[PDB]
């Protein structure tokens, strides 16, 4: 068992497009029948690959300073039972 | 109808055989190599062996893989022992593949002399398949699935050192195959069989040249039309031999069956013998 | 990872309602992809017409592409690059 | 089923293994030098050895040390080296580097015979890696960044005829292999364990011909199966030997018995003495 | 812990500093050649000295002064001394180059082995660094820019099979070491320092085997530790040695104090007595 680190260059991929990065480097070489078993570990994305992506719509500053909530860790939870309940049952479990 | 010797016979049924077979507690070497001087017939044996055993054979070029513009040597021969492995299936019976001149007639002045990358090649390759012969590996295309053994035979005038190894392990046979005075009478009987020669006169023959080459005694039935040309050209006249024979429309030349004597071969055989000593 | 002589195998196991893609197969081919393409063609139409008659292509299979072979100078070629398998179907 | 000698197989492991350890302190020998009688099994028994414990032999013959070019042999000994250093960074096991009969290269005998420079660069090189195992150059630029340390195996006939520096305790540990009484019931016990004798009557067998080596023992066995395997041949027939061979009846065990065993030895001693 | 020879220590120190050091009026050898015999510590006392003042050292090997290429070997030395001048001017420190075992590079046996033509220019192009250190070309273009001077130091076992010219006063310091009693005492003391015995004890060890060399004494403490690694291999196992030692997420096994007394390394001289014995 190794750890084996291989190199791609840039201008192999679309821009802006994890789909098809993701079709390209796990596509057909799981299974290819000499290995008994494969794990992608990590990937390492550069700088000029990741200006063609848009990212998270606002981040971790941004949430913060819309909610008005600093200082803390923000709070949540689930409504139980997963399927059952109602709409007006629902929405009296959430106020 | 040409005669094989017995001892050139065992050597191959043995080999061939016992690597067939499936014997528990024995150890079989899986490589055979031949040598011997040049035109000692050590691959017209292997070849007429083959078919009165009726065994199917895949031949090897020494010079398809010595050649730097071919191809590459690693990727030939394990594709030439996966290929020769499906024909037992398919076919039903046993089959041997062969390499003649491994380290000769590349062109090359050394023939072993000296070492070269294909050289290296070839030892690497042959030392993985006599290691795991039941499972022999592309580059692509990997099967999980095992091949059946399949006996390799290598002909050549002498081996390099690099094999030292393999005969060391036992997983290489050298065979040194040398004709004597019984074997001569066979091979030369053979080939003037059609042509209806004594006992008195074949043996008569190998002692005028006790120490000659196998290829020698073949080489001197060429020369019997050659009177005959030279008469021919007499006739016709120097001036216009061409023209006639090349390029022209007429009937083609007729040549009556040479007559076969004993005197006219010891002729022809002072000649070809003058010809090699002033060359070497 | 198939060739001419996958083909009595795979008709006669995928039936006749499939579609069999050939990579390296037709590309390969020694003398292009337009000879290359009709070895396949011949092959597998020779296969059809074998099976429709009353033939089992795992007996008669490989003398089918050989008996197409002698009047179609592409699938000749073909043959000789590729060599013969035997699949162990029953 | 090969038996192996618990003093050969001791003498190996701690070698290899004290190479890869770093005890603090010690300094440890990079050759282990086998020597003794040809055809005793020195070769043999590494390659049973290494199999056992897994571990990658990088080979280089002994009919290599002398080119026609200067240096040569020589260049392939540091080429060889460094190929088996990175196979340890890589692989991430155990690596060993053995070269076989190192007698006939570097060797030097009588003063009858003319000898060359590669005679003297063979033996300056294993001197120079002895004492930098970390720290061996490949021809070019030159870099000062270290590679793993490598253990050499080396199998002579004969080191008296050797260069004296290659040869002291503080560069090379010496080992004479000269197989007993007790290792011969043993190796001989083990080529016959499939066929079924009794301890008693192996002892006898090495009673008999006591003057002989492994091989002879080994060749014995060959000859015995040669002579069967030669008969079904021409009571099947030429013609029909491939078919009832692809798919082995009427074949006859060969005979594998104490009271032969001593004719056959006996036929072959008396081929021996008609050479000599 | 090691004991450095105060005379080997002191000869080098000198050459070292009289290199770097300018005095006018005064001409220096650029070569330092140490010769003896076998396994009294020319190379180990010189890789302690070139450690204990922290100084870069450049190694070529007295095996590689002859190839199959013309010139290359000579092509090699005057590299190797510039690569060096480099580091002096980058790192700002002392650098010396080192060739080990001089004696089988550009020697000469017997009056009947066949030499090449490297040979010649080994012994050429030392005899030029040697009278030029500042001006030393490398092959091409020519460039009137001077390096920095680089001290040599060279080990050998016999100097008399060498080229004259290169062996005199003004082109190499010639110095031969052969240790006494008081430097045995000091270094095979240096050796046994951590294991603790009385220094009438340690004199005892020296008079039993008195014509011996260096590398014999640390040549028993190897022998010493084979018990508890043989007793190691065991309870690991054979089939996964190699896990264990080269890769394996465990610390390293420990090895107690074997007990170290005079007796018991007698009893294990004699054995490795025994040993060197068989072989002559
Ligand atoms: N331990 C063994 N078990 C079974 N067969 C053995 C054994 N040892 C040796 N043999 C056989 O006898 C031969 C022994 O010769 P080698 O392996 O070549 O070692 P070697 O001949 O002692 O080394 P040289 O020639 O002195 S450098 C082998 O080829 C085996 O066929
Ligand atoms: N000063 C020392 N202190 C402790 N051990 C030493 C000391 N000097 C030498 N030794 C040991 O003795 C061995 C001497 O080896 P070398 O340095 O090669 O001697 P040498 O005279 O250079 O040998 P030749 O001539 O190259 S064979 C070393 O491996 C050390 O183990
Ligand atoms: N048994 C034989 N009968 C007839 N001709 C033979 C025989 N053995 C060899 N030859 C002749 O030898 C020539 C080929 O030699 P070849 O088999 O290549 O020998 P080698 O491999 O030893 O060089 C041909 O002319 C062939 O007729
Ligand atoms: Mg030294």
């Amino acid at each position: 068992q190794f750890i084996a680190y291989i190199a791609y260059p840039l201008d192999l991929f679309e821009e802006g497009s994890i789909t098809n990065v993701l079709t390209s480097i796990v596509g057909n070489v799981f299974g290819f029948k000499a290995l008994r078993a494969l794990r992608l570990e990590d990937i390492r994305f550069p700088v000029a690959y990741i200006k063609t992506f848009q990212g998270p719509p606002h981040g971790i500053q941004v949430e913060r300073d819309k909610l008005n909530k600093y200082g803390r860790p923000l709070l949540g939870c689930t409504i139980k039972p997963k399927l059952g309940l109602s709409a007006k049952n629902y929405g009296r479990a959430v106020y | 109808s040409y005669y094989i010797a017995p001892r050139f016979l065992d050597k191959l049924a043995v080999h061939i055989t016992k690597n067939f077979l499936n014997i528990p507690g024995v150890r079989v070497p899986l490589i055979l190599g031949i040598h011997g001087r040049k035109g000692e017939g050590k691959t017209f044996q292997c070849e007429l062996a083959f078919e009165k055993m009726g065994i199917e054979v895949t031949l090897i070029s020494g010079g398809e893989l010595e050649s730097p513009d071919a191809g590459d040597p690693a990727r030939l021969i394990r594709l030439r022992y996966r290929e020769t492995a499906e024909l037992i299936k398919v076919r039903g019976k046993m089959c041997v593949l062969m390499i003649n001149d491994l380290d000769a007639g590349a062109g090359r002045f050394d023939e072993g002399t000296q070492y070269t990358v294909n050289t290296q090649l070839v030892n690497a390759t042959l030392m993985n398949i006599a290691d795991n012969p039941t499972d022999v590996q592309l580059p692509g295309s990997y099967d999980s699935n095992p091949i059946r053994r399949v006996p390799i035979i290598v002909t050549g005038n002498d081996f390099s050192t690099l094999y030292a190894p393999l005969i060391r392990d036992g997983r290489m046979e050298k065979f040194y195959w040398e004709p004597n005075r019984d074997d001569k009478v066979g091979i030369v009987g053979g080939i003037f069989a059609e042509d209806g020669l004594s006992q008195r006169e074949i043996e008569q023959l190998v002692d005028t040249f006790p120490k000659q080459s196998i290829d020698f005694f073949s080489a001197l039935r060429s020369r019997i039309y050659d009177i005959q040309i030279r008469d021919f050209i007499h006739k016709v006249g120097f001036e216009r031999i061409s023209l006639r024979v090349v390029n022209s429309l007429e009937a083609p030349p007729e040549f009556k069956k040479p007559d076969f004597s004993l005197a006219h071969l010891i002729e022809s055989g002072n000649l070809v013998l003058g010809e090699q000593q002033r060359v070497d | 990872g198939i060739h001419v002589w996958h083909m009595p195998a795979l008709v006669e196991i995928f039936g006749d309602d499939s579609v069999l893609q050939f990579g390296g197969g037709t590309l390969g081919h020694p003398w292009g992809n337009a000879p290359g393409a009709t070895a396949n063609r011949v092959a597998l139409e020779a296969c059809v017409q074998a099976r429709n008659e009353g033939r089992n292509l795992a007996r008669e299979g490989n003398d089918v592409i050989r008996e197409a072979a002698k009047w179609s100078p592409e699938l000749a070629v073909a043959c000789e690059l590729w060599k013969e398998i035997k699949f162990e179907f029953e």
